[PDB]
């Protein structure tokens, strides 16, 4: 309905000429249909070994990158702030139980604080420990949600989704295929 | 003209061919294998073939020669092979040639040399 | 040792030390040979007080400016190597060290140049960037690359072939060059660009929009439409 | 009899007096140079080892600075990441278009030390341009294209002290210096073309190669 049937005089094709028009009119399915020409003087002329907007063309080119005074390249560097490959023992999960986070840690005296990391860090507990250690704050908290529900496999951006089903629709009804988006 | 094939067969080709160029006799490179040395490698595919129609195609060394020594007024020198028709880059990256020394100093890439005065 | 300082060390020894630190700043103490020179109307030395006023220092003891005090536009305090105080600060600044490094700037070898309003502060410029291509070593790869391009720089500001965002251009150059040598030669190297870019930025900007209407419009770098490469040298553009 | 200190976390010893360089080859951060050698004198020009000290009012050359104790060495400050860019980019505005006629293609130290930390854009645009150098013939085994040397003396340093022919030297300011005798005389010792493994860039490469 913003793209529905447009008549053939703007559909860039060869056409016809008159009394052959007023022919296959009369004898067509639809009369809005192109013979599939593309028009001579207008497709692909000048041809492009010579065009004339090619004569001046230096490059393309955005207003924060070209600015030669104002940035240097560390900046703009896009290589070297990679983010690092976040890897996780099954060990440090138990430091990030017992010894907290560093949003509400659960240890003070930093010196003794060291040690109760460190044996950790050795492999003084075991996980399933931990799990029977971990309160039920601590459950619901940092491992299961506030309601203590198990987290939804988390997806980028979800997209919800409409059905358009009328006129609008790609295909009317007796045709299997329907067109969500 | 008359050159060994290896075995006291003499194989015989036009002096017309026994031509590093149409512009040049002579060889231009230490490992240059004058056609001389080519006859006597493999013609034994090359029996039964035109001699006319193979490339030849116009060695440089006698072309550059000839051209005009330019002269620069200043120190130092531009060269870039470009030309003022064509809207694009082309010819060879600007570099810069000191002439100072006695005598013309080729542009690296061009060939064209180049005299201070 | 400057022969100044050791020359008035048997003096200070003859008179009392406290006596010669009884003048000006606690720190900044007793006097200096002031050499004053640009457009002056009595070029002259005069061995004078640290931590004093410039205009009692001109108006009393090297007559005055060819001109009045209307004809500035601007003064060197020290040598070379120091960037260029503007009208409304010289006015009522002390000759110490502490003052003109609150207006970023040296006492240098508290020479005077004053500047006409009637001449070129470019020219002015101009001419120390060639006075540093001339004296660098070459110890230093920023310095010895910097002078000469500072020098292009500055002539092509001077007849005006650039744009307008070139002039930040040479003062990234210039901080570029300023704490990175081994010698303070790069220092010195600096701080008269700053003096012009911090001072005198439309200044540039009215000779520069002047040239862009004298002949053609100018691409970065200098390069005008038809500035081109031909035999040998270049040609269309006028040559900085 | 030695020093420990700090380069980016990292606590190293090393012997005492000794250059500070060596202490960043020992802890294995690696730092960029171009007229640092082992078996030479120690002479500033490169200004590319330029480091972050702890106590400096600016930051300084890692080859000529002395180890002292107590040092916390810094190689990423925002401001030597700056500098770096700065010099490489200082350097690269008189050295010439030769990269694919020069002929340490892949072994430019100086090329591929510009691809880690050289700029995106290089703004020579400049009209009248770079300086230029004479050809310096030197000798039937040396190749000499003086127009690709930056003066980082580390020619000039090994001919006069190691090599023993005191031939070679500085002679000019700014951009007239040059290297060599400027009689144009051949070069001899008896270890002559050991200088074309040390010009880090093709200034002075092989003739028969
Ligand atoms: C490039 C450069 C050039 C200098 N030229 C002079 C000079 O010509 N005469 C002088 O007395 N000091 C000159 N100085 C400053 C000297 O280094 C000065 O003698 C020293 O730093 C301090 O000496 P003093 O205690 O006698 O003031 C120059 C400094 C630099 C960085
Ligand atoms: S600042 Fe001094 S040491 Fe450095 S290159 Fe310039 S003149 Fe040489
Ligand atoms: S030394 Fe310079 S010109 Fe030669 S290949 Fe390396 S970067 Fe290119
Ligand atoms: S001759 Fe070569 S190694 Fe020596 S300073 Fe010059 S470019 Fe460097
Ligand atoms: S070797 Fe460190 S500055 Fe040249
Ligand atoms: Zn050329």
């Amino acid at each position: 309905l913003p793209g529905g049937p447009v008549p053939v005089f703007k559909k860039y094709t060869v056409g016809s000429k008159g009394i052959w028009e007023k022919l296959r009119v009369l004898l067509a399915i639809a009369p809005n249909r192109s013979t599939g020409n593309p028009i001579v003087p207008l497709y692909r002329v000048p041809t492009p070994g010579s065009r004339p907007e090619a004569n001046v063309y230096q490059d393309p080119s955005s207003y924060p990158t070209n600015d030669i005074a104002e940035n240097p390249y560390w900046k703009r560097d896009h290589r070297r702030a990679y983010p690092q490959t976040a890897f996780f023992d099954q060990k440090t999960v138990t430091g990030l139980l017992e010894l907290g986070s560093e949003a509400t840690p659960r240890i003070a005296d930093g010196e003794a604080g060291t040690k109760a990391l460190a044996n950790i860090a050795n492999g003084g507990v075991s996980f399933t420990q931990a799990l029977g250690k971990s309160s039920k704050d601590v459950i619901y908290g940092e491992v299961l949600t506030v309601n203590g529900l198990p987290p939804v496999a988390p997806t980028l951006a979800p997209k919800q989704w409409k059905i358009i089903e009328g006129e609008a629709a790609i295909y009317p009804k007796g045709y299997p295929c329907r067109t969500f988006h | 003209k008359s050159i060994i094939s290896y075995n006291g067969n003499t194989i015989e080709i036009p002096e017309e061919y026994t031509k590093q160029a149409p512009n040049r006799d002579s060889t231009w490179a230490p490992a240059q294998a004058s056609k001389t040395e080519i006859y006597k490698n493999n013609m034994v595919r090359f029996e039964q073939k035109d001699l006319s129609k193979q490339p030849m195609p116009y060695a440089g060394i006698e072309l550059i020669a000839q051209q005009p020594v330019r002269f620069v007024h200043g120190n130092t020198a531009v060269c870039d092979g470009a030309n003022h028709n064509g809207p694009g880059a082309q010819g060879h990256p600007k570099i810069f040639i000191n002439v100072d020394a006695p005598g013309s100093h080729a542009c690296q890439y061009c060939g064209t040399r180049y005299e201070k005065e | 040792t400057n022969v100044e300082t050791v020359a008035v060390a048997p003096t200070i020894l003859r008179r009392g030390g406290d006596w010669f630190a009884s003048f000006g700043r606690e720190r900044n103490s007793g006097t200096k040979l002031f050499c004053i020179s640009g457009n002056v109307n009595e070029p002259c030395t005069v061995e004078e007080e640290m931590s004093i006023p410039l205009r009692e220092l001109l108006e009393k003891h090297c007559g005055g400016i060819k001109g009045g005090w209307d004809n500035l536009l601007g003064v060197i305090p020290g040598g070379c190597s120091v960037p260029i105080l503007p009208k409304n600060i010289c006015e009522d600044v002390l000759m110490d060290f502490d003052a003109l490094k609150d207006v970023q700037s040296g006492l240098g070898t508290a020479a005077v140049i004053v500047i006409n309003k009637q001449q070129d502060v470019i020219r002015a410029i101009q001419r120390f960037a060639a006075f540093y291509k001339h004296e660098s070593c070459g110890q230093c790869t920023p310095c010895r690359e910097g002078t000469t391009w500072l020098l292009k720089a500055m002539d092509r500001f001077r007849t005006g072939q650039a744009k307008e965002r070139e002039i930040d251009m040479l003062y990234e150059l210039t901080k570029d060059i300023e704490g990175h040598t081994i010698c303070a030669l790069g220092d010195a190297a600096a701080w008269p660009i700053q003096g012009l870019i911090r001072n005198f930025r439309p200044e540039m900007e009215t000779r520069m929009k002047k040239f862009h209407d004298e002949v053609g419009a100018v691409s970065v770098g200098g390069w005008m439409k038809d500035a081109r490469v031909e035999k040998g040298k270049v040609v269309g553009a006028p040559l900085p | 009899a030695e020093i420990e200190l700090t380069i980016d976390g990292h606590k190293v010893s090393i012997e005492a007096g000794s250059a500070l360089i060596q202490a960043c080859e020992k802890a294995g951060v690696t730092v960029p140079r171009y007229c640092y050698h082992d078996k030479l004198a120690i002479a500033g020009n490169c200004r590319m080892c330029l480091v972050d000290v702890e106590r400096a009012p600016k930051p300084v050359a890692s080859c000529a600075y002395p180890v002292a104790p107590g040092m916390v060495v810094r190689t990423d400050t925002e401001r030597v990441k700056q500098a770096r860019e700065n010099v490489m980019e200082m350097m690269l505005q008189n050295h010439p278009l030769d990269c694919p006629v020069c002929d340490q293609g892949g072994e430019c130290d100086l090329q591929d030390q510009s691809m880690r930390y050289g700029r995106d854009r290089g703004r020579f645009t400049e009209i009248t341009g770079k300086r230029s150098t004479e050809d310096k013939n030197i000798g039937p085994l040396v190749k000499t294209s003086m127009n690709r040397c930056i003066h980082c003396t580390r020619c000039v340093r090994f001919a006069n002290d190691i090599a023993g022919a005191p031939e070679l030297g500085s002679s000019g300011r700014g951009n007239d210096m040059q290297i060599g005798t400027y009689l144009e005389k051949n070069l001899n010792t008896e270890l002559s073309g050991n200088v074309i493994d040390l010009c880090p860039v093709g200034a002075l490469t092989n003739k028969p190669y």
